[PDB]
């Protein structure tokens, strides 16, 4: 049981020896409320995502303490995005082309800041409530 | 004040844990370094690392020569794991042989490995002597001679395990400690360290910036960078001739590099396009890529998580050593028909490509995301 | 360690970086001919060519100047300031 | 923009942080700020220019969130 | 509570959810045993002119204390495959989302804010 | 002097034992935790643990709208408009879950519940979620919003125009009719202003909590 604890540096290593495409690691702070570690990871292939999920999550257990909860894989289904979460770290599988239609690694870095948010703009009502064609 | 590792190896049952509480327990009386219980040995911690479980006992004692390190397995098929792996390696080794049993075919195996782990240096010591002791001790020196030690220098001691625990003989049981304390500090008791052997770099990361060239980062286990050396890059069947302009730390330049360091090595005039990870860093003319290798691989067992059906020659599992990932083609001796779990022998795997393999090389064999077993190099053909 | 800083010598470090850059190529490269218009560079495309002369020479290029630096024939002449080359 | 500096210390201080880079993929990590200071620049209105420079300097500043 | 015949309000920024339209969307269908349908879980509904999956994402009907209580009927639009149609949500969505038994790491990662 | 709306008990048929022991439970908590004193117009910034994270940090500022609840269950709601979105959280006083508990701005409103509010036009209920605190000296009368609100039209979560709601802080003028206004007065109830055993006076009942609290300090 004793030895490498689950962490970022070993948890990278183990992603880029099965050829781990692009690897963004990131840093969330306190204030967002979701995890330490966000990791995003491309892929060549549907089958080659399976692979590299499915040897995180065998080696996570091997490694795992005893009272360190269970974890599920998600989207096993889906054909392009495959997500894991850890306690402290989130991990986003994908093809780069969802990278290129998602953009994960611009929303945490700059939350409220990204360009997607800037397009999309908050609808209000008229005064006096009066629609007019 | 030196220190070393030294362990224990042997048959089962020949009082290899009583001698271990009993070492610990002499230098208790002198109050040289913490003892443990005999029965808190008996329950070997838990070491987990590269899918691989392991209890090994690890226990401190501190001779008024030298530090040592001692390390200890409940069983066989645990010892084995220890050295191939090499999560703790050891110096110096103890055979503990009894006097009812001696030698054993199943202690060759223990010695035939400590061949492959690069020590050649061991300590006998004969327990459970409470002339026939005498009989089996040449028997023991002839052994040594077959695996390639010469016998006579050997130490061999009489004495008794149980005896030295329990304090009840001082002319046996204790006279014997002290001679294998003064044994160990005979053989190997200063550590081994030198650089002078050429510098290997798996490269962990290719990275390119325009104007300064391709950036290859690896960790050091030999050799020391120095700028300016004309370098060669071999794997995968690319090799091409270079040399070393900048080397990196914490991103600063410095002209010298050491062993357990992760080192930027900085070249130039060369593309990003041939240059990827599984390429390894060596002076040219040092090392050569051998694509047949022999090696003991210890396949592991059931229980562990390892496959319930025993494989037949020309299977195809995947071998994994430094950076680099290929698939290979294993050749069972002959005389053997299948290679059950649970137990180790020396094989002629035959990898897809040449690629560099050499001696005291660690690897795990794989299949697709489960490991099946684990080896090192015996030989290069 | 002290490097002799011949000119000549400046001169042939300084074109070894340019032929490495991928946008740029040796045939239409020359000791006088400038980046942004005779090579055909961009503003941010010469914030890199001066990251390569940082590093290489180990001395700090302010801000304030990395922007007149349009031409190779200048760098040759700032990075003589570090040492004076008369010849 | 709002100042030509400004524009091109940022590409530059970015650039210097990515030498710092310990897990991420820095190729990646490069290709990816070169792109958008490309495609992005060349074509913008004096306004936005306020804006996109802005949602740079956050990214310099990592406050909300630091790639490493 | 999320029922059939209920009208919803899609917090996306996909083309679909946002399009101007004669008809609000209505929920279809609930995914559960019991036809009510609380935060996190999935219902059907009809949009403009055909039949997509959504989850639910906060709601007007009061919760477990703690838990945030919405004006408003949030749905995120999502496929079949459980990939979520738009890219991103400005309207908050409730941390608790995170615990809930089923596939909510995606939807999580598009959102911006946690109330 | 001020006392806590939980302390105070409903009329019941409860044996005094069972509010005492809940008593000291909840001053033993407030030890731990400093309780503010505020009042249902002011605004308040909760800082709590999270538990769908690791121990994380969450914060929210709103205003009070109601406080109600008895013993240790005792609860207060606090609404804000996110980005555009209305929020509304209901929070026990003696959770454990609770890390502090600031009053940011200290005000009564004219009526005691303001639940009208999510009928009531957005920017009402819009509340800036970083601002400084403003404080008062300690010896100062707690002062009164006589602000009334401008409402949304009349398809409303409640008829606020009734009087058994008696709120006093909506301009009816701007939205109602006058007919309106007399239809609603069909449901006055003026017995009922003067009905004397529908009182409840608590002046023995908060002395003798009153006794019992300077006892626990
Ligand atoms: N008579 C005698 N018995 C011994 C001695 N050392 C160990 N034993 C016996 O060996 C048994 C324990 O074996 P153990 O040391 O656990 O085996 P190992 O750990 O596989 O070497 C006990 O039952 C002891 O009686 C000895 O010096 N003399
Ligand atoms: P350089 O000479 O190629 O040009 C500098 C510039 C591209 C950074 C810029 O100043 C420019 O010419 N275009 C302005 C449009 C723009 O997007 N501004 C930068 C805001 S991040
Ligand atoms: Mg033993
Ligand atoms: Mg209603």
């Amino acid at each position: 049981h004793t030895g490498p604890k689950f962490d970022i540096d070993m948890m990278v290593s183990l992603l880029r020896q099965e050829n781990a495409r692009d690897i963004c690691v990131i840093q969330v702070p306190p204030e967002m409320r979701y995890t330490d570690y966000f990791v995003i990871v491309s892929g060549t292939s549907t089958r080659h995502l399976h692979a590299m999920a499915f040897y995180v999550v065998k080696m996570y257990k091997h490694l795992k303490c005893k009272r360190d909860p269970h974890v599920k894989i998600e989207g096993k289904d889906t054909d392009d995005w495959l997500c894991v979460d850890f306690g402290s770290m989130v991990i986003h599988l994908m093809l780069p082309e969802t990278r290129e239609i998602y953009e994960l690694e611009k929303l945490w870095t700059l939350r409220s800041y990204d360009d997607q948010l800037a397009q999309i703009a908050p609808e209000t009502v008229p005064e006096d409530f009066i629609l007019g064609i | 004040k030196p220190h070393v590792n030294v362990g224990t190896i042997g048959h089962v049952d020949h009082g290899k844990t009583t001698l271990t509480a009993a070492i610990t327990k002499i230098l208790a009386e002198g109050g040289g370094a913490k003892f443990k219980k005999y029965e808190e040995i008996d329950n070997a911690p838990e070491e987990r690392a590269r899918g691989i479980t392991i209890n090994a006992a690890h226990v401190e004692y501190s001779t008024a020569a030298r530090h040592y390190a001692h390390t200890d397995c409940p069983g066989h098929a645990d010892y084995v794991k220890n050295m191939i792996t090499g999560t703790a390696p050891l110096d110096g080794c103890i055979l503990v042989v009894a006097a009812n049993d001696g030698p054993m075919p199943q202690t060759r195996e223990h010695l035939l490995l400590a061949r492959q782990i690069g020590v050649e240096h061991v300590v006998v010591y004969v327990n459970k002597a409470d002339e026939m002791v005498e009989l089996v001790e040449l028997e023991i020196r002839e052994l040594l001679t077959e695996f390639g030690y010469k016998g006579e220098e050997t130490p061999v001691i009489v004495g008794s395990a149980l005896c030295a625990l329990e304090g009840r003989d001082p002319e046996l049981g204790l006279k014997s400690v002290q001679k294998l304390l003064d044994a160990v500090d005979t053989y190997i008791p200063v550590p081994a360290r030198d650089l002078e052997k050429p510098f290997l770099l798996p490269v962990e990361a290719v990275y390119s910036v325009p104007g300064r060239g391709t950036v290859v980062t690896g960790t050091l286990e030999r050799g020391i960078l120095k700028k300016g050396d004309e370098c060669e890059l071999l794997g995968h069947s690319k090799n091409i001739r270079t040399v070393v302009t900048g080397i990196e730390m914490f991103h600063k330049s410095l002209e010298r590099a050491e062993a357990g360091d992760n080192l930027g090595a900085l070249v130039r005039g060369l593309k990003r396009e041939d240059l990827r990870r599984g390429l390894v860093m060596v002076k040219p003319g040092s090392i050569k890529p051998h694509q047949k290798v022999e090696a003991q691989v210890y396949i592991l067992s059931k229980e562990e998580g390892g496959r319930h059906k025993p494989f037949v020659s020309h299977f195809m599992p995947v071998m994994f050593s430094l950076t680099w990932d290929m698939a290979c083609r294993i050749i069972l001796p002959p005389e053997k028909e299948l290679a059950m779990p649970g137990e180790d022998l020396k094989f002629n795997l035959i990898l897809r490509q040449p690629m560099i393999l050499e001696k005291g090389q660690r690897f795990t064999l794989r299949d697709g995301n489960r490991t099946i077993g684990t080896g090192l190099v015996t030989n290069t053909l | 360690d002290m490097p002799p800083l011949t000119l000549e010598g400046i001169q042939d470090r300084v074109l070894y970086v340019l032929k490495l850059y991928d946008k740029i190529d040796p045939e239409k490269l020359s000791v006088n001919s400038h980046f942004m218009k005779d090579l055909g560079l961009d503003s941010l495309d010469q914030v890199e060519i001066i990251m390569a002369m940082e590093d290489e020479f180990g001395f700090e290029i302010p801000d304030i100047d990395a922007e007149k630096l349009m031409c190779p024939q200048e760098i040759v002449d700032y990075i003589a300031d570090k040492k004076d080359v008369y010849e | 923009p709002w100042s030509r500096e400004a524009v091109l210390s940022l590409y530059r201080a970015l650039l210097r942080q990515g030498r710092q880079l310990r897990y991420t993929d820095r190729d990646f990590y490069f290709a990816s700020i070169r792109r958008e200071f490309r495609k992005n620049q060349k074509l913008e209105d004096a306004e936005a220019r306020e804006r996109q420079l802005e949602k740079g300097l956050v990214f310099l500043n990592g406050k909300l969130g630091r790639i490493i | 509570a999320i029922q059939k015949m209920t009208r919803v309000r899609v917090v996306d920024n996909s083309a679909l959810g946002n399009s101007p339209y004669h008809r609000a969307p209505r929920c279809i269908h609930v995914y559960k045993k019991n036809g009510v349908g609380k935060v996190g879980d999935q219902i059907l509904l009809a949009i403009k002119g055909q039949k997509k999956k959504a989850l639910i994402v906060g709601h007007c009907m009061p919760g477990p204390r703690m838990t945030p209580r919405f004006d408003s009927n949030n749905v995120v639009l999502i496929e079949d495959n459980g990939n979520p149609v738009g890219t991103r949500i400005k309207t908050p969505i409730p941390t608790s989302l995170r615990k809930r038994e089923g596939e909510y790491s995606k939807v999580l990662a598009i959102a911006q804010n946690f109330v | 002097r001020f006392l806590s709306p939980e302390f105070i008990p409903r009329r019941g048929r409860t044996d005094p034992l069972k509010f005492q022991i809940e008593r000291k439970d909840m001053l033993e908590r407030r030890k731990v935790l400093h309780i503010p004193e505020f009042y249902v117009g002011s605004i308040l910034r909760v800082t709590t643990a999270d538990p769908y994270a690791s121990g994380k940090i969450s914060q929210f500022l709103g205003i009070c709208i109601q406080r109600s609840g008895r013993g240790l269950g005792a609860t207060f709601i606090l609404r804000n408009v996110i980005e555009g979105q209305g929020v509304e959280i209901c929070f026990e006083l003696y959770n454990p879950r609770v890390q502090e508990i600031q009053v940011v701005k200290l005000e009564k409103r004219l009526d005691d519940s303001l639940l009208y509010l999510r009928d009531a036009l957005p920017e009402y209920s819009t509340f800036d979620v970083n601002m400084k605190p403003v404080v008062q000296e300690p010896n100062q009368k707690v002062p009164v919003n006589e602000l009334k609100v401008k409402m949304k039209p009349k398809p409303w979560s409640k008829r606020w125009e009734r009087p058994n709601f008696n709120i006093k802080g909506i301009r009816f003028d701007l939205c109602l009719t006058e007919q309106q206004m007399k239809e609603a007065q069909k449901w006055n109830q003026p017995w009922l202003e003067f009905d004397m055993m529908r009182e409840y006076d608590t002046s023995k009942i908060e002395a003798a909590i009153w006794k019992e609290i300077e006892a626990s300090k």
